């Protein structure tokens, strides 16, 4: 659980980028994630089957 | 019922296009692909529902 805070979420190189073969996000489109402010990011990552 | 549309309907407006709404950068002109997925979408009715 890395916490991400006072920096830019720009998905430029993130949404556009093909090497995700699975992006869905569950309030909000990734058209308007750009555009929207939010606050204190927790990134949490893991492999799984 | 359609999940996403490229716009915002003025009252009563009716649209039943089945176009495959393009959301990623590649067009998917054909099929699905890149975040490129059917506007419509079924309802989960059921009676446990």
């Amino acid at each position: 659980r890395k916490r991400i805070s006072n920096c830019v979420a720009d998905y430029s190189v993130l949404y556009n980028s093909a090497s995700f073969s699975t992006f869905k996000c569950y309030g909000v489109s990734p058209t308007k994630l750009n555009d929207l402010c939010f606050t204190n990011v927790y990134a949490d990552s893991f492999v799984i089957r | 019922y359609r999940l996403f549309r490229k716009s915002n309907l003025k009252p009563f407006e009716r649209d039943i296009s089945t176009e495959i709404y393009q959301a990623g950068s590649t067009p998917c002109n054909g099929v699905e692909g890149f975040n490129c997925y059917f506007p419509l979408q079924s309802y989960g009715f059921q009676p446990t529902n």
